[PDB]
RNA sequence: UACUAAGUGGAAAAGGAUGUGAAAGUGCUAAAACAGCAAGGAUGUUGGCUUAGAAGCAGCCAUCGUUUAAAGAGUGCGUAA
């Protein structure tokens, strides 16, 4: 099997959701409607086995690193925590929580909360 | 260590007979001595359904021993119980396997018809021309029969054609 | 392996070990086996 | 779930069913060669209501007598 | 040394007596993905989940107005299936713990303590 | 050579390519003595001349082999059957196709890219070519 | 009596030696740790920069959050990621 970094609109990229056993198109036409709802940043892709592949997929939550570094309006910053440039406003920040809530092992928003200043030390920003 | 542990004993299948010089375990596959040293100072307190055997001479030698016959008896018994089994795999494209008899002939690049000597004691099978089975009632021969059939053509480093066993790890150079 | 005159363990694997009275070190990385520690 | 069989032969109309069969299962001419030949051939295997519905037309337009069991 | 273990005997044994629903099983070992799922599924629920020296959770479910001499001392992976607050929170707990898994060998403890049933826990648990 | 085969030859044939090669020829010597040939078009054939050859030593089809050759034939009758209909209806009632419809058949099949024949031989003991010009013609 | 299995005696150097027995300080376990294994050994995360997706692991790092018996952007392997 293979975890992949996916898109959210076309997947056609990459020799792992193409031949793990799946055709492409009859899965990538459900993922421009399961992931249309996921898109902006990549989105995460797990592969599993139905018989070998054909059902039973589902999306984990963002890898809000680079998502985090979007919501700091930020491609590259740095690879350690540095001078303040973005701040992840209100309205992201408490999506971003509930959305990590239940890719985590957590069970609180505050853990949420923790996760993401975790990963934010990597790009230089202060999560509020 | 094993020392700590001990060994379940099975007194009515396989008599377990502690003569120092040869540890003698008769089952239905026979009976095989283990040839220890001649009057170990070490005991083999062999109870009912129950084995444990100790240094009773204090030494490094006698401290490997404990250890080292302990697994050994272990060997022993489920050898003779039921039997011990290798399976090599010649995964060649030139590189074939035959038993005739009692005789393992190995198939290579050479001109030349390749027997294979056996620490007899042990059947060798090769019934599809490319798998050797060997069963056996000895570790020992058993291991050293793979070692001498692994020595005639060892699968080469840079490509996977020779007498795995099916798990060797080759190392990988580079050459092309 | 190659003679040598002092074995160090470069490897995790490298036994110091003696077999027929010459001392060598057995590992996995045969880059690193050497004889007559 | 419901599997086509191809058992009976209107008039001995196996004639067409061979190239019936191997236009629209894709099999090659042993497969279609070997079962046709007999009554009891499973020539299909799990198929959904509708697909056997649309076997079943296929094999009756070129003859033969079909069940679904 | 010993001691050391000695206390934290009494300190398990506590923390099993207290606790009405605490039913204990070993299923093959317990999977940190089994421990995240069944602590989501206890989100803000402050009980825990785990496999613990065997002595203690030995003396604790003897301790705990139970017998655990060599019922839960035994078997590998000992997990602790305790539960806190509602005794229906800890029941619904408990059933889908044991619905984790393909099936698991129920081992020691009960809720309320004293066990009558194995088939009857799975039951009343639901 | 060391490490040749008949299967390998089949098995190749259809890896790299996959299209359906249909044994008519069964190699009688197959990874260093190759020096016979099994028709079921022909009889099966020896090669006596290593080197050049003039002779196709054919040999009639016995008992140890008659089921050898009839499985094969079987396997080429149940292609050949489905085309003139004639001959799947033959096959009802047991008649084995005509050698000169199989023949007609494979013809329609090299032409056509139905199903080609697979035969073998050797060029190092040099064997296998009589039926090879035989086949070529046919 | 403590030691040796090198005949060390009865040759030996820089250097190197998970050298033998014994013994001085440092821990648990005695209830059964530790060792191998039945086995859980996870989770954001393909975090980004370069490198194509090297992004648990071409390489760097903030490596912090969490479930916990345990965890590491992993001991690493496997890796196109």
């Amino acid at each position: 099997i293979a975890k992949i970094n996916l898109l959210g609109g076309q997947a056609k990229p990459g020799p792992a959701l193409a031949s793990v056993g799946i055709n492409m198109g009859e899965f990538t036409k459900q993922f421009n409607e399961k992931t249309k709802d996921k898109q902006g940043e990549m989105i995460p892709c797990v592969i599993t086995a139905y018989n070998d592949k054909s059902f039973d997929f589902i999306l984990k939550t963002t890898p809000v690193s680079i998502l985090l570094k979007q919501a700091a309006k930020l491609e590259k910053g740095a690879k350690n925590a540095k001078t303040i440039v973005g701040k992840i406003t209100m309205a992201k920040a408490k999506e971003i929580a509930q959305y990590k809530l239940v890719d985590l092992n957590a069970n609180t928003v505050e853990a949420a909360l923790k996760m993401v200043l975790g990963t934010a030390k990597q790009m230089g920003i202060e999560v509020i | 260590k094993i020392g700590n542990r001990t060994i379940t004993l099975d007194p009515a299948k396989v008599n377990l007979n502690f003569q120092k010089d040869h540890i003698a375990v008769k089952g239905p596959l026979g009976q095989i001595e283990l040839k220890l040293p001649p009057n170990l100072p070490l005991k083999f307190e062999l109870k009912d359904n129950n084995l444990q055997i100790t240094r009773n001479n204090e030494l490094k030698q006698s401290k490997i021993f404990h250890g080292t016959y302990n697994a050994l008896i272990t060997n022993a018994i489920i050898g003779v119980t039921q039997g011990f089994e290798k399976k090599l795999r010649l995964v060649g494209v030139g590189y074939r396997a035959n038993v005739e008899g009692e005789t393992l002939n190995l198939q290579l690049g050479y001109s030349h018809p390749i027997k294979e000597k056996i620490p007899k004691g042990l059947t060798v099978k090769v019934e599809k021309n490319t798998e050797i089975t060997i069963s056996g009632i000895s570790k020992e021969l058993v291991g050293q029969f793979a070692t001498e059939v692994r020595k005639w053509r060892k699968p080469e480093p840079y490509k996977g054609k020779g007498v795995l066993y099916f798990d060797e790890v080759i190392v990988r150079k580079a050459g092309k | 392996m190659k003679v040598r005159a002092s074995v160090k363990p470069i490897c995790k694997d490298c036994k110091i070990i003696k077999r027929h009275q010459i001392v060598r070190v057995i590992c996995k990385t045969q880059k690193h086996k050497q004889r007559q520690g | 779930e419901v599997t086509v069989k191809v058992t009976g032969y209107t008039d001995n109309a196996k004639l067409a069913v061979l190239k019936l069969y191997r236009e629209i299962a894709g099999v090659g001419l042993m497969e279609a060669k070997t079962a046709v030949e007999k009554l009891p051939c499973v020539v299909k295997q799990d198929i959904k209501p509708e697909e056997a519905e649309e076997l079943k037309k296929r094999f009756v337009e070129v003859g033969a007598t079909v069940e679904i069991k | 040394a010993k001691k050391d273990k000695a206390q934290q005997v009494a300190d398990v044994s506590h923390l099993l007596s207290t606790s009405a629903g605490f039913v204990i099983f070993d299923y093959t070992s317990m999977s940190a993905i089994e421990a995240t799922s069944i602590r989501k599924k206890l989100f803000k629920n402050g009980s825990k989940i785990k496999v613990i020296k065997n002595n203690i959770l030995r003396r604790a479910l003897k301790a705990g107005k139970f017998e655990g001499i060599d019922e839960t001392a035994i078997k590998g992976k000992l997990a602790v299936a305790v539960g806190v607050n509602e005794i229906v929170e800890t029941l619904k707990a408990v059933d889908g713990v044991v619905k984790a898994k393909e099936a698991m060998n129920f081992v020691c403890g009960y809720f309320d303590n004293r066990a009558f049933n194995s088939a009857d826990l799975e039951k009343i648990a639901k | 050579k060391t490490g040749a085969n008949f299967e390998r030859s089949v098995q190749s044939i259809q890896q790299r390519l996959g299209v359906k090669a249909v044994p008519i020829q069964l190699p009688i010597g197959a990874e260093n003595d190759f020096n016979g040939i099994i028709d079921l078009i022909e009889e099966k054939v020896y090669f006596f001349d290593g080197g050049k050859e003039e002779k196709a030593e054919e040999k009639p089809i016995p008992d140890q082999f008659k089921d050898q050759v009839k499985q094969m034939r079987a396997h080429l009758v149940e292609e050949v059957a489905n085309f003139d209909d004639q001959l799947m209806a033959d096959y009802l009632e047991g008649k084995e196709i005509s050698i000169a419809d199989i023949k007609r058949c494979i013809r329609k099949g090299v032409i056509g890219c139905q199903f080609f024949p697979v035969l073998c031989g050797s060029a190092f003991k040099n064997k296998g070519i009589k039926l090879l010009l035989d086949a070529v013609v046919d």
